[PDB]
């Protein structure tokens, strides 16, 4: 259960950048793997997610409509495309599967979190 | 084994800051580096352990990473508590050496 992440960089807000979260040690199932940031100072946070068998998309409040995602079983690697992009999401990228998709109550799951590559944006 | 040095042996920052500091090791040395924290008089205290993972209690800021020979350690604010020594051994076989160590001061 060992999650490293790659893609990250510094450019301008406005212009993408696709990163990567590759899953080692992980027994192929169901898992719904979350992201998560962290600013100095202060707590933790949640963004959004994708549960199994394809579909079944969710995300945030303000985080609708600009968030390109797509997952490749095989790879064991995730793609995550951004756009329009803004001064906020300045962001080291946690992947965490909460390693529990069961049959019954898939929910509750408990997290485990990665490494993670910081993405800085500045204008 | 463990033959060590580091650099550099005194720093100067605010609070605030994004501080560092760098231990290198002569040939592999593999990952599982700690990091620790030292008071003047005090008992010392642990915040990094194989230079990956935070420990219970252990407030998040402080993250490490390296690989191989090259290790460092990274604060992305500094703290009044922050204000102290950092030092970085390993335990592959049963000799034992020690380092230099830094210093954090007021500027």
């Amino acid at each position: 259960v060992q999650l490293v992440e790659s893609g990250g960089g510094l450019v301008q807000p406005g212009r993408s950048l696709r990163l990567s979260c590759a899953a080692s040690g992980f027994n192929f199932d169901d898992y719904a793997m979350h992201w998560a940031r962290q600013v100095p100072g202060k707590g933790l946070e949640w963004v959004s997610g994708i549960s199994g068998n394809s579909g079944s998309v969710e995300y945030a409040d303000s985080v609708k409509g600009r968030f390109a995602m797509s997952r490749d079983n095989a790879k064991n690697s995730l793609y995550l495309e951004m756009n329009s992009l803004r001064t906020e999401d300045t962001a080291l990228y946690y992947c965490a599967k909460e390693t529990t998709p069961w049959g019954i109550y898939r929910s509750g799951g408990l997290d485990v979190w990665g490494q993670g590559t910081t993405v800085t944006v500045s204008s | 084994d463990i033959q060590m040095t580091q650099s550099p042996s005194s720093l100067s920052a605010s609070v605030g800051d994004r501080v560092t500091i760098t231990c290198r090791a002569s040939q592999s040395i593999h990952s599982f580096l700690s990091w620790y924290q030292q008071k003047p008089g005090k008992a010392p205290k642990l915040l990094i352990n194989s230079a990956s993972t935070l420990q219970s209690g252990v407030p998040p800021w402080f993250s490490g990473s390296g690989s191989g020979t090259d290790f460092t350690l990274t604060i992305s604010s500094l703290q009044p508590e922050d204000f102290a020594t950092y030092y970085c051994q390993q335990s592959y076989i049963a000799p034992w050496t020690f380092g230099q160590g830094t210093k954090v001061e007021i500027k």
